[PDB]
């Protein structure tokens, strides 16, 4: 009896915990054989160009080139105004600029008012 | 002669051109030196003037 | 301290509040009474340059030993003898501080039976 | 597994477990040891924020729910007590401290114009 | 290779040793006063600093003695409070370093 | 100033008459004399500024500014030898002839005496800057690169004609002496509101303005070295420079018609920030590092005080040296790997081991370390904006420590950690490539002695 | 950096020192290559003690996966000597 | 004992 | 994929070096060693697949209970104050072919051995890459495991940068 | 000499003659000895050797006199040639009226140093003409804008003069 | 490091030693003793107590001037 472990987004739930490591079936088993099997091809490949004498420059990873082109590139093409953007884009997008608009609009304001009544201190204020 | 050499290239010499700086260029400017003026107590003789300052009064002296 | 637990775990007004005491007039319980003489005039502090937090009636003996240490330089460990007379000077000023703070206790409480008695009869 | 097409433009790149690359073993003989990373191995669309100098998101000994109760507990309590003392203050029996001249009027640059209140200590 | 055995590192540890002393009475008799230090106190209060310190070897000495006994350990949460700074650390540099980081990319660039 | 611009014009005839194999050699070579020369331009008077003719002027605000654009050409020069080796000879003479020009170009916008004037050579530095970034360009979206540049700039730019010419006719003359004097109230009314937005507007695209930056991030990661140099030390402070002369006839409608684009800038430079906090492409996080600084910038000339017109002049100069440097340091990576991705080639500290500390000084003033007049720029923006409003410092603070999480993130990722394995061709820095990143650091750690020089006319 | 590099047959000479101090062990049945499971007889879990002994000698962790293929005294001053660059 | 120690090139 | 007994073996492992964190003295540390030694013995005999199993989820769920919230570490190993300490001195082999030759000639022996292994490495080349391409499957490898080299004169495929790589002290 | 004491006055030292009252020898005394031997004997030597070769070639320069001009009260709307030479004046009294007041602050921060724990008595002195000359700067030279000019400077005075003109009407009114 | 008298490392032993480590070791130790009890005779004082701490409750009342509850 021990108190079972919580995980949350920013922990993870140990490999030891996990009841996903112990019901091992032939699929399982044969699942990460394929895994392996596909980890093993890029490897060779990667060894081959790596260990080249006759190689001299940068080996292009292909992996690389799409990871970048998702993140700039293929952004907008695969992008639809629906509900959840459009409100993201003005929840974001608009909501702090007329936040801070009204935070120093009655800042001036509010200040403006006391220095015609002569209210506020500027005794030394010679600089600006 | 290390020590010598060292006290010689690295402490007496900035120090000829730091108080040549000071003396004839900082010091001819105003306010560019500043100092505290000293204390004065009762019973000191003043150098510039020579003035004596009273001393201060008979205390109900009492050694405890 | 100890008087803090009678003021929060008891009554408050028959304790002293520091930041309003004295709460009765100096000549109250106190015929002809005397005044502390400063034996160091205002120029003399002055000119010796004490901080503003040292200007106290204790001063003149710490003119004293701030004389002693200069003129008595590189021997630090000597004028022992000022700081002491300075200390034990301001000891006993530290201390008519507390008999004004248990003056006002005596005064507050001497207040709490005098109303009793004059409330009661009324 | 792909992104669900919800159209904020993830289109068809995997979604790989939200795993931290601090949590991948260390003793493989990764391609990119400081990445911990593979040569041709889909990257994670967050790879940049799971290098192992940002964001950790490995396993803790203390459940994460758990965590966050002690540290807010116990700062919520330190914050109420010194809020508590603050109006208790400790402090000696003693009187307010006597100064003289009119409590030191023309020392804290009084004005001699001004002639002021006159304050006089008296002995005790 | 236990060898502390160099001139370099006694001597300037030496120095230290002897400035860790002597040092304190040299300062605090030089410095002219600028205050007016509380001499009279009540004698709980002139000597609380030295019997908490005391205390402190008194339960930090009895303690450690306890840790020799072949006796099996609990796991106290007060115990791992401690141990783990807190969790400041373990909280703060990963949720604030998440939140802000996706932001900027689903939020901010994207 | 024809003392300035005759000599850049016989560059053009110099690059063409010259060997085959000197055309480098000889411009550079005499391009860095007209620099020297550019330094008489310092006879500055604390009451009058200096006016040569009815065409040309120079004061304390465009002096600095143009010392600038004549010392980054022989800069610019050396930055495009590698790319342009192997480069048909008649074509590397026509590049060498489109930065020539384009100095030409600049070297009088500043000078001009009269806002019409300075409005064609304004627009006139699209023409060489368009063909630079399309025609030298390496990838495939130089193309739209520089539509997006051209239709952001002309936008703005043709209500700009509209109405300087309107500004004419009511008042009499565009020479800005005349301005000066003859300046008067703006009331506020609904035909006064599009009056100063034209006048505006097409500043606030090239410095650029949130929300009217997309332009700058295709334009500044697909040009040529030569061209983000001098789009990012030069160009972008054309809107700065335009935009502190013609506030002069805007007041005082500037009061209230400045909240939208305050706003725009003080929250825009926190988003622009942590962008550079999640950019995978490092030519691309120097391009929004610029965006970020402009908009201290804008700020600074919209509030209107000496001391944010003393803090804006020496942070578009403190900019235009630091964000050079940043380009030619990201692009001496690339002339190796050929890859523009931050994360391909890492722990370059062990393989180039000076060049690694040129970056450390670019990053040092990037995030603004005093006493370098980066420092000095911001501080007295932030100073200046505190009087405008107390809260300001909020934003002013939280920016500054962005500011310096991508700036050491930069450092971090390609001069730390581990090398790469399967990179074999970092080869030892060139003279050419340091003695590139010295002309920056130096000059720029040298203004700090002597900083009244680059503070502007309100000095 | 103060410590003396490790030498082949310094390796070899601990790597027995330690397994002679095994009472599970009979020293004359221990030699540079006696097999712990088929000439020394012992089980798997008495071989980690043995990597766990091994480590706290080299003061340096062996992993799991490279250790539990270690089963003669040989083997393992290869593989400590590998890993510290032991030639000589 | 005096190993080789592989360093960038220093020269330039 | 991790076997039932090494998962086992790999808890008994970790279990130690925790427990030993706690116990600190080597005595009491040493009494306390053998007590989870005879846990792990007595449950040797288990034959049942399934009972077998789920002795070992309890004995991961007690562990990860009592686990030190500061475990003891290695100062080299992963998460120890001496990890990835020397990789700043570490400098591939390949930085040497750029050295200026004025630089060169201050150790005319080392490059001179140099070109030995170089050449050596383009002879066995070639070699390297058939003695793969025959034993590598239709589909390509399903393992990571290399081949030795199965005659004499011919090196080990892909040896260059397990031979070459940087010392642990290099500097 | 250097300077004129009226314009920056320094106020006159007042040294304590040393009483010294112990057996030890005083260090300080020994070393400023040595140094004003070893250290700035040589220097009075070499600057004297240098102050011979100025005195040989003596030549002078002159502090630059601004005759005034009409101010811009004085010149007609839209006039140019009398606007700008107003203009100019304007600003050249301008940089005259920021360095007034660096002088006052100079002398006010140089009176905190020397007055030690006692400044805030004996430097009130100082402390009034810091105050009146920051409030005559700001009147005439604040809240006029980066774009400040003469035109400026004078339409700000008017609404003070008619703020001020108001008042004591109002004032006498009741 | 480098530099220092050298000393040849033991295996499963204690280190070895030299006379004038051992030796400036235990003066020192001696030299902190006698600091503190040289300081203790002379400036008790300051660790036990500068000067007795008046009882408030031994205080008169005319010395305090608190007139007599009748008047
Ligand atoms: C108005 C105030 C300014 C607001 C902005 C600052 C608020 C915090 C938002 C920025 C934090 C994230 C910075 C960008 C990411 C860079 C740091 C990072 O990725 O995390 C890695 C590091 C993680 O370091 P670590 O020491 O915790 O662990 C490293 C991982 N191990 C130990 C396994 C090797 O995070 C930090 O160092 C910074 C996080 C704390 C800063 C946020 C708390 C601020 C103070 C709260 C009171
Ligand atoms: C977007 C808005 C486009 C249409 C213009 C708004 C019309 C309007 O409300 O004006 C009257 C209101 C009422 O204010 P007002 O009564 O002081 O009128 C302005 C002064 N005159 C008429 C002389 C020009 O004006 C505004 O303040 C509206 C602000 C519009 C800007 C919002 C978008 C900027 C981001
Ligand atoms: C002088 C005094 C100074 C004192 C300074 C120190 C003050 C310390 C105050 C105590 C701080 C206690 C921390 C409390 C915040 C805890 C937030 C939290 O725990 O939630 C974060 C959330 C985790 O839950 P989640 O993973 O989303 O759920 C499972 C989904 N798979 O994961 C998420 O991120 C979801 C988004 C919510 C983020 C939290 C809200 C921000
Ligand atoms: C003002 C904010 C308006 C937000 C409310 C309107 C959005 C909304 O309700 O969604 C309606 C519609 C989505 O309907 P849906 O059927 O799901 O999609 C089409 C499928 N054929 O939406 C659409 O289909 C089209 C999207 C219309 C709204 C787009 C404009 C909203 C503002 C976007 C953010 C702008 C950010 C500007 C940044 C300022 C500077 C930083
Ligand atoms: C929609 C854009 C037009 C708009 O709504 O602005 C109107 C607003 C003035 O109108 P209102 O606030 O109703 O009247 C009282 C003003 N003191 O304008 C103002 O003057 C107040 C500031 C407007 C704040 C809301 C702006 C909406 C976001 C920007 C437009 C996005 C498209
Ligand atoms: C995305 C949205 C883009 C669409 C926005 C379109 C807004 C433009 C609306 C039309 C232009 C504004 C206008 O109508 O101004 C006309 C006004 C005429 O008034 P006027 O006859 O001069 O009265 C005084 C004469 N004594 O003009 C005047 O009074 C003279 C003032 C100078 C004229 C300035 C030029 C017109 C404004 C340029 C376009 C709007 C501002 C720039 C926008 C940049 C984008
Ligand atoms: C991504 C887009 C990038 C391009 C952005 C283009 C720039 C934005 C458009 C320009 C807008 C200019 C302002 C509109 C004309 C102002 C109309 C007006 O006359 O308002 C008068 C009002 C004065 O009110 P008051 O201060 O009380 O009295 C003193 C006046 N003498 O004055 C005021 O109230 C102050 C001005 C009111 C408007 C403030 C709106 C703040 C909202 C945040 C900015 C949003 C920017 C647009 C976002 C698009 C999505
Ligand atoms: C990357 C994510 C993006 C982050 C976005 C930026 C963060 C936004 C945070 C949410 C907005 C909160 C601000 C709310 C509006 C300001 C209202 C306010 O409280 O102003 C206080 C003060 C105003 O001064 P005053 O002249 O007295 O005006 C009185 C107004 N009632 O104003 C001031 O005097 C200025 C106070 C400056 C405070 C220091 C800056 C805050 C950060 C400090 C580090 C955290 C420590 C906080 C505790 C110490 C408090 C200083
Ligand atoms: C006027 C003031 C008087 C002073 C005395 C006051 C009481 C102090 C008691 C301290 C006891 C101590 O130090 O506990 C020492 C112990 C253990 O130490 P160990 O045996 O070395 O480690 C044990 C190692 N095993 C288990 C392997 C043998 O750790 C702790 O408890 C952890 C810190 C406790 C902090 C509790 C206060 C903070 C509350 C907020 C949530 C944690
Ligand atoms: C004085 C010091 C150590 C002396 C000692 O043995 O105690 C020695 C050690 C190395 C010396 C320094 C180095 O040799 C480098 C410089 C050599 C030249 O002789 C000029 C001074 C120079 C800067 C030397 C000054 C001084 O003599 C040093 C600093
Ligand atoms: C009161 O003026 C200061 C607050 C008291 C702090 C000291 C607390 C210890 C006194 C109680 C214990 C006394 C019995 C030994
Ligand atoms: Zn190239």
């Amino acid at each position: 009896s021990f108190p079972k472990y919580e995980a949350s987004r920013l922990s993870s739930l140990p490999t030891t915990l996990d009841p996903a490591e112990y019901d091992i079936s032939s699929e399982t088993r044969k699942a990460q054989a394929e895994r392996l099997a596909i980890r093993s091809r890029l490897k060779r490949e990667y060894q081959l160009q790596y260990y080249d004498p006759s190689r001299r420059g940068v080996i292009e990873d292909p992996a690389l080139v799409r990871w970048t082109y998702a993140r700039s590139a293929n952004i907008y093409p695969n992008f639809r105004p629906n509900t959840k953007t459009s409100l993201l884009g003005a929840l974001f997008g608009i909501g702090p600029l007329v936040f801070w608009y009204y935070v120093f609009k009655t800042d001036r304001d509010r200040k403006e008012k006391l220095i015609q009544e002569g209210k506020l201190d500027r005794t030394f204020n010679i600089s600006y | 002669y290390r020590h010598s050499i060292f006290a010689f290239t690295h402490v007496l010499i900035p120090v000829w051109i730091i108080h040549y700086y000071l003396k004839y260029h900082v010091t001819t400017k105003p306010y560019t030196i500043v100092e505290k003026k000293p204390r004065i107590f009762p019973g000191d003789t003043i150098l510039e003037t020579g003035e004596v300052i009273p001393p201060m009064k008979e205390f109900p002296d009492q050694h405890h | 301290g100890a008087h803090l637990a009678r003021r929060y775990l008891g009554d408050a007004s028959v304790e002293p509040d520091p930041l309003r005491m004295p709460t009765f007039p100096p000549d109250y319980g106190f015929p002809e009474r005397k005044e502390r003489e400063m034996v160091a005039t205002q120029q003399e502090m002055n000119d010796a340059q004490l901080v503003l937090q040292q200007r106290d009636y204790c001063a003149h003996y710490l003119i004293r030993f701030l004389k002693c240490k200069r003129d008595s330089f590189p021997n630090f460990l000597a004028c022992k003898h000022e700081r002491h007379d300075w200390d034990y000077c301001e000891h006993l000023d530290y201390v008519k501080r507390m008999k004004e703070f248990e003056r006002e206790r005596r005064l507050l409480q001497r207040k709490k039976r005098r109303e009793q008695r004059e409330a009661d009869m009324a | 597994e792909p992104y669900p097409d919800d159209g904020t433009g993830y289109g068809d790149y995997p979604k790989l477990p939200d795993r931290s690359q601090q949590e991948r073993d260390p003793w493989y003989d990764w391609d990119h040891p400081d990445l911990r990373l593979n040569w041709g191995e889909p990257m994670h669309w967050d790879l940049d924020m799971y290098i192992r100098n940002r964001v950790d998101t490995s396993p803790t000994p203390v459940n994460w729910n758990l965590m966050c109760k002690h540290l807010f507990g116990f700062v919520a309590f330190m914050l109420f007590m010194f809020w508590v003392g603050e109006t208790y203050p400790a402090y000696q029996p003693v009187g307010p401290k006597q100064y003289p001249y009119n409590n030191l009027y023309l020392e804290r640059g009084g004005d001699p114009n001004k002639e002021p209140e006159p304050v006089v200590h008296y002995e005790i | 290779n236990i060898n502390e055995n160099n001139p370099l590192l006694i001597n300037s540890i030496k120095r230290l040793l002897i400035g860790s002393l002597f040092a304190g009475y040299i300062i605090s008799n030089n410095i002219p006063p600028t205050t007016i230090p509380q001499m009279t106190m009540p004698y709980y209060l002139k000597t609380t600093a030295l019997i908490v310190t005391i205390l402190g070897f008194i339960l930090a000495l009895e303690i450690s003695n306890m840790t020799k006994n072949l006796k099996y350990h609990y796991p106290s949460n007060a115990f791992k409070f401690s141990t783990l700074l807190g969790y400041f650390p373990t909280i703060m540099h990963r949720l604030a370093p998440y939140m802000n980081l996706s932001m900027s990319q689903k939020s901010a660039s994207s | 100033m024809l003392k300035y611009i005759i000599p850049t014009i016989m560059l053009m005839p110099l690059t063409w008459l010259s060997k085959n194999n000197m055309i480098w050699v000889n411009s550079t070579a005499h391009s860095l004399l007209i620099s020297f020369t550019s330094l008489l331009l310092m006879n500055q008077f604390g009451d009058n500024s200096l006016n040569f003719s009815l065409l040309f002027f120079s004061d304390s605000l465009s002096t600095p500014l143009l010392i600038l654009t004549m010392w980054l050409l022989p800069l610019m020069l050396m930055a495009s030898q590698h790319h342009l080796s192997k480069e048909n000879l008649t074509r590397k003479k026509l590049f060498i002839t489109m930065l020539i020009s384009l100095q030409l170009f600049l070297i009088m916008t500043f000078t001009a005496m009269e806002l019409i004037l300075f409005y064609i050579l304004f627009e006139a530095t699209l023409v060489p800057t368009l063909i630079i970034i399309t025609r030298w360009g390496n990838q495939t979206e130089r193309l739209n690169a520089g539509l997006y540049f051209l239709f952001y700039t002309l936008a703005g730019s043709l209500p700009l004609l509209v109405a300087l010419i309107y500004i004419q006719n009511t008042v009499g003359s565009l020479n800005f002496l005349m301005l000066q004097y003859w300046v008067q109230p703006v009331h506020n009314s609904w035909s006064n509101v599009f009056m100063w937005l034209a006048c505006m507007m097409a500043f606030m695209v090239k410095m650029p303005l949130y929300g009217l930056h997309l332009w700058l991030p295709k334009a500044h990661v697909e040009a040529p070295i030569a061209g983000s140099m001098v789009l990012a030390a030069v160009l972008l402070k054309l809107g700065g420079y335009g935009m502190l002369r013609i506030t002069l006839i805007l007041n005082p409608m500037t009061d209230f018609m400045a909240y939208p684009f305050i706003m725009l800038s003080l929250w825009g430079m926190i988003m622009t920030s942590s962008i550079c906090l999640r950019q995978t492409d490092l030519k691309s996080l120097i391009a929004y590092s610029s965006v970020s600084h402009m908009a201290l910038v804008i700020v600074a000339i919209l509030i209107q005080t000496p001391w944010s017109y003393m803090g804006a002049t020496a942070l578009m100069i403190a900019h235009g040296l630091t964000s050079s440097m940043l380009f030619c340091l990201a692009n001496s990576n690339y002339e190796r790997i050929h890859s523009r991705t931050m994360i391909l080639a890492r722990g370059l500290q062990t393989l180039l081991p000076l060049m690694a500390t040129w970056w450390l000084l670019a990053s040092l003033t990037n995030l603004a370390l005093p006493p370098t007049i980066n420092l000095i720029g911001e501080l007295f923006v932030v100073m200046s904006t505190f009087s405008w409003s107390n809260i300001t410092i909020i934003l002013m603070g939280v920016n500054m420590v962005i500011t310096a999480l991508y700036s050491l993130y930069m450092l971090i990722m390609t001069q730390r950690g581990k090398y790469t394995y399967h990179i074999n061709n970092i080869s030892p820095s060139f003279t050419r490539e340091n003695a590139l990143m010295s002309l920056h650091i130096l000059p720029l750690l040298l203004l700090t002695l002597n900083p009244k020089i680059i503070l502007g006319p309100l000095y | 950096s103060d410590a003396p590099p490790l030498t082949l047959e310094g390796i070899k000479d601990r790597v027995l020192y330690v397994l002679k101090l095994y009472d599970k062990i009979d020293p004359e049945k221990l030699s540079v290559n006696s097999h712990f499971m088929k000439d020394l007889g012992l089980d798997s879990l008495d071989q980690v003690e043995i990597i766990m002994a091994m480590e706290d000698e080299f003061g340096f962790e062996i992993p799991d996966i490279d250790a539990e293929k270690l089963m003669c005294p040989q083997e393992i001053v290869d593989y400590i000597a590998d890993k510290k660059d032991v030639y000589e | 004992k005096r190993l080789f120690i592989i360093k960038p090139s220093g020269f330039y | 994929y991790l076997t039932h007994q090494q998962k086992v073996l790999r808890l008994y492992k970790r279990a130690l070096r925790h427990l030993e964190s706690w116990c600190i003295h080597r005595d009491k540390y040493r009494y306390f060693a053998c007590l989870l030694r005879a846990r792990f013995d007595e449950h040797k005999n288990e034959k049942d697949m399934v009972k077998a199993t789920q002795l070992l989820r309890e004995a991961e769920e007690e562990f990860w209970h009592g686990q030190h919230p500061q475990p003891y570490i290695f100062p080299e190993s992963p998460g120890g104050t001496s990890y990835e300490r020397y990789e700043c001195y570490k400098v591939p082999e390949w930085c040497l072919d750029d050295w200026h030759p004025s630089e060169k000639a201050m150790y005319p022996d080392y490059f001179a051995k140099r070109e030995q292994w170089k050449k050596l490495r383009r002879e066995s080349w070639e070699r390297e890459v058939k003695q793969l391409q025959e034993e590598t499957p239709v589909g390509g490898p399903r393992t990571e495991a290399l081949p030795p080299a199965r005659k004499q004169g011919d090196l080990p495929p892909l040896w260059w940068h397990i031979v070459t790589r940087p010392r642990e002290r290099p500097m | 000499d250097s300077w004129d004491k009226d314009v920056y006055p320094e106020p006159p030292r007042r040294t304590p003659a040393p009483s010294p009252q112990t057996s030890l020898p005083n260090p300080i005394t020994y070393l400023t000895k040595a140094f004003d031997l070893l250290v700035d004997r040589p220097v009075t030597l070499v600057r004297e050797f240098i102050e011979r070769q100025h005195a040989k070639n003596k030549y002078y320069y002159y502090h630059r006199e601004f005759r005034r001009v009409p101010d811009i009260t004085e010149c007609q709307e839209k006039d140019v040639l009398c606007m700008f030479e107003a203009e100019m004046q304007w600003r050249r009294d301008y940089k005259v009226d920021q360095e007034i007041v660096n002088i006052i602050q100079e002398r006010l921060k140089a009176c905190q140093q020397r007055e030690g724990e006692s400044h805030r008595q004996n430097c009130a002195k100082e402390l009034e003409q810091f105050t009146q000359v920051v409030k005559a700067y700001q009147d005439r030279y604040h809240d006029l804008g980066a774009h400040y000019s003469a035109r400026k400077c004078l339409a700000k005075q008017k609404q003070r003069m008619l703020a001020e003109r108001k008042a004591a009407k109002e004032a006498a009114a009741a | 490091a480098g530099g220092g008298a050298h000393i040849e490392p033991r295996y499963r032993q204690f280190p070895q030693l030299t006379r004038s480590q051992v030796i400036q070791a235990e003066f020192f130790s001696a030299t902190m003793w006698f600091w503190i009890l040289w300081r203790f005779w002379h400036d008790s004082d300051a660790v036990l107590g500068h000067f007795p701490y008046p009882d408030p409750s031994q205080w008169t009342d005319e010395e305090l001037g608190i007139p007599p509850d009748d008047e």
